[PDB]
């Protein structure tokens, strides 16, 4: 596991099966799990609006404690 | 041989600057807004208005962007850049002043300790250091079935809470005519 | 507006449409801005040989235009056309209009409208022009017409008079070659407005006809 | 009430006394939904002219640019009641002035129904939608392939309030707004209003296609009137009603006083042979009588079509349109530059809203009108 992309972030490396090859880094499989996947667009449209939403609502959720918390005071 | 408060924010102070917002080379650019930054993510932005009054007018803002901020730091162009326990996001301002305070982040880790330098060169690059203890320097210009699940729940997340808040508004009215 | 066309469409007696006639001009200040030019139709319609002077008079009374304030403007020039086109498919309603305004004598108290209509009416029909002169000469030497009216009568309805500029200079001409100094005080105002606020065409006529002033006066 | 035992409850039921003596209240008070801290001690007697008042930094922030109204009006106030009723509309209008700092969402209203929207309109009209989940831009497609597109801004609660949508065509769009209507119920409004001008399209694209068109270039949806190239140095321009587009538009003619001549001749015994059921480029081919330069050089510079005065083509977008009646000079102007060169010259005699005068090139009789 590691940013061997060096995009930031941490990806996984796989290896398969040493019968392949007498050889190393042969049937390698990298991957993020995201869009992200290297081996040897409606659906890719909205997920930053619900990613905001989360946060702003979250926002509005400690807000509110902070509401709460004051009228009991 | 005095002192004087200005705000007064009510949660732990991490970061303070300045920016050159409506920017529009030399070292010393004159500031025209402050920044100040809070704990659990409270941010100020005050500015000059001189309006409204024929007379000089102070127009500020209090922001609430989320997750408790760690770091963060100003970039050239009216920028900033800060460091949640998710990831590291921006917030851009230069237009007086913005309403709301959107950010996207950067497809990048929780970082602390940002330090930003200007290239000029092309354009920004900067430095800064991973949660794990490993120094790094940046440099800057199926899914659906996922994305369902996702927004499904985020949705019970923030429901539940939104009853939990009205529960304490009934809670008050009550008690307010006690 | 409605109502009225059913009663023009529906059988009858006149002696109804009197009432409602008076109803409307009673109810004449109390009407949006936007409508107003075709009640006024109506009534120019309506109107007959014999009760024309009086409501005439009512009208004269009741139409102000300091009151009509893209917040009167496109409206009244459209009450002026139809204004306009009455008086000209029609005659009589200008002799009973002016016979109004003069007749208007005790007034001192005279608003905007009555000058607007006069050169109006010069700019129309012709057979009068010496009956609008002879009575504009009697009111001007009366001190019932006087400057600063001229002065807001071209610092608002102006946009009227723009395409009968030429109705000025006609009358102005007239003006300055009378004697009674505040005649020819007018024919000045006149003539500076028109220079003023008008366009180049009428700008040169403005200096073409005072230098004839000049010149051969 | 009329008693402020009663009426200070009515009106600020938040804000409530604690001493002994009712000199020291605190509590909260209401705007717009929120409830902002308060502490404020009176003098011993119920004189407003000293009331020590103390807020929330919240509260100090929001009202940085009134400090000296609170201050007249501690004072100048009769009773607390009316001082405090003047503070809540004065709070009111800050914020209603500080409106741009106001938005957000309830996710199982908003983040469930909005998806099951979009499957019920289609994922393929669907082109944009923003971070915020603030806009949203959406595909409409005439029937001969078109693309418009129309822009919706999205607030907490969507449905309960119409969206704000903007759109590219020239008319004034009505969007029927029931909170019944959803997405696809304004999407047939959509197409509604786009199948009323649907005709209108179908000679404009043909006409994009076929003439030297000039002067909307790259031409929007929302462009009504159109200008196209003919002969050399002459230029024709339309106005279309998008509800009769076949009916004959209103049209002239930009050019010459010997070659637009002729051609008004054609067209005035022609016009009664306007056919509107043919395509309006076919039906001005025989009106005319004419075979347009179909894009015959179009936009490649012979240095024809050129100013003379500026030496320019569209000067602040205006094009050569004023020509010599000269079979030799031929030279075409712009209006401002010709006009302001015939403006000092001592022969420009002006008319009504014409100037005369010399053609700079060949110094024959040229004629202006503005
Ligand atoms: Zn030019
Ligand atoms: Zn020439």
């Amino acid at each position: 596991i590691d940013d061997f992309i060096g995009s930031g972030t941490e990806q996984v490396l796989l290896l398969f099966k040493d019968s392949l090859n007498s050889d190393c880094l042969t049937s390698f499989k990298i991957t993020d799990l995201g869009k992200i996947n290297y081996s040897s667009e409606n659906r890719y449209l909205v997920v930053p609006p619900l990613e905001t939403g989360l946060k702003v609502c979250f926002s509005s959720f400690r807000e509110l404690r902070q509401h709460l918390l004051l009228k009991e005071k | 041989t005095l002192v004087k408060i200005l705000h007064h924010l009510e949660e732990p102070v991490i970061f303070i600057g300045a920016l050159k917002t409506e920017p529009q080379p030399d070292e010393d650019v004159h500031c025209d807004c402050l920044v100040a930054f809070g704990h659990h993510g409270r941010m100020l932005a005050i500015k000059a208005s001189w309006d409204e009054s024929g007379k000089l007018v102070p127009e500020l803002r209090e922001y609430c962007l989320p997750g408790p901020v760690l770091c963060a730091a100003c970039g050239g162009g009216g920028r900033v850049y800060h460091s949640t326990p998710s990831d590291l996001c921006v917030v851009d301002l230069s237009r007086p002043e913005e309403g709301p305070g959107g950010l996207p982040p950067m497809l990048c880790p929780a970082s602390l300790n940002i330090c930003s330098v200007v290239s000029l060169s092309g354009g920004t690059k900067l430095l800064a250091l991973s949660a794990k203890g490993r120094l790094m320097t940046c440099s800057l210009d199926e899914s659906a079935g996922q994305k369902i699940k996702e927004l499904l729940s985020g949705i019970g997340n923030i429901s539940e809470r939104v009853s939990f808040l009205k529960k304490a508004v009934d809670q008050r009215n009550k008690a307010l005519t006690s | 507006v409605p109502i009225l066309d059913v009663l023009s469409s529906l059988r009858l007696d006149p002696n109804f449409l009197l009432k409602v006639r008076q109803l409307v001009m009673d109810k004449l200040s109390s009407i949006r801005l936007e409508d107003l030019p075709v009640i006024i139709k109506f009534i120019l319609h309506s109107v007959t040989a014999m009760d024309t002077l009086e409501v005439i008079s009512e009208l004269r009374e009741k139409l102000d235009l300091q009151h009509c304030v893209s917040s009167g403007q496109s409206c009244i020039i459209l009450l002026f056309d139809v204004i306009k086109s009455a008086i000209r498919y029609e005659k009589t309603i200008s002799e009973a209009w002016i016979k109004a305004i003069e007749n208007t004598a005790s007034v001192s108290e005279h608003k905007v409208f009555d000058l607007v209509m006069l050169f109006i009416i010069y700019s129309t029909n012709t057979q009068t022009k010496k009956y609008i002169d002879r009575v504009l000469r009697n009111k001007i030497r009366s001190g019932c017409i006087q400057e600063q009216l001229l002065q807001s009568t071209f610092s608002v309805h102006y946009l009227v008079l723009k395409d009968m500029c030429s109705s000025i200079l006609s009358l102005a001409q007239s003006l300055l070659h009378s004697l009674d100094q505040s005649i020819i005080s007018f024919g000045s105002l006149l003539y500076k407005y028109a220079f003023k606020f008008f366009d180049t065409y009428c700008q040169q006529e403005v200096v073409g006809a005072l230098v004839t002033h000049i010149c051969s006066g | 009430m009329a008693v402020t035992e009663a009426s200070l409850l009515r009106q600020c039921p938040l804000l409530l006394p604690q001493n002994r003596s009712k000199t020291v209240y605190e509590g909260f008070i209401s705007a717009q939904g929120r409830d902002f801290h308060l502490r404020i001690v009176l003098p011993e007697d119920l004189q407003l002219k000293n009331a020590r008042l103390l807020c929330s930094w919240q509260l100090r922030t929001i009202l940085s640019g009134y400090h000296r109204i609170v201050q007249q009006r501690m004072q100048h106030s009769p009773d607390l009641m009316s001082f405090m009723m003047e503070l809540k509309m004065l709070l009111e209008v800050a914020l209603k002035n500080r409106q741009e700092l106001y938005a957000l969402p309830p996710p199982p209203q908003f983040y469930s129904s909005l998806i099951e929207e979009i499957g019920t309109l289609g994922w393929d009209k669907l082109v944009y939608a923003d971070t915020c989940f603030s806009t949203i831009k959406l595909k409409a497609e005439d029937a001969s392939g078109r693309e418009h597109l129309i822009t919706l801004k999205l607030k907490a609660k969507y449905p309960a309030e119409s969206p704000d949508y903007f759109v590219d065509f020239p008319v004034p769009f009505c969007a029927s707004w029931t909170p019944q209507s959803s997405l696809i119920s304004i999407y047939s409004q959509f197409l509604a209003a786009i199948e009323s001008l649907k005709a209108f399209w179908d000679v404009m694209d043909e006409i994009d296609e076929k003439t030297w068109v000039l002067e909307p270039e790259k031409p929007p949806r929302s462009a009504t009137a159109r200008r196209i190239a003919l002969g050399n140095n002459v230029s024709i321009n339309i106005e279309v009603d998008p509800r009769h587009p076949t009916m004959l538009p209103e049209c002239f003619f930009l050019g010459a006083d010997h070659v637009v001549k002729p051609l008004g001749i054609k067209l005035s015994r022609n016009i009664h042979l306007w056919d509107p059921e043919n395509s309006v480029l076919q039906n001005l081919k025989d009106v005319l009588e004419i075979d347009f330069p179909a894009r015959a050089i179009l936009e490649k510079s012979d240095f024809t079509m050129d100013c003379g005065i500026c030496y320019a083509y569209q000067l602040d977008g205006t094009i050569p349109d004023q020509v010599c009646d000269n079979s030799q000079c031929g030279q075409p102007f712009h209006q401002i530059c010709l006009y302001e060169w015939l403006r000092g010259l001592l022969t420009s005699r002006q008319s009504f809203n014409i100037i005369f005068g010399e053609c700079p090139y060949c110094s024959k009789p040229i004629t202006l009108k503005m």
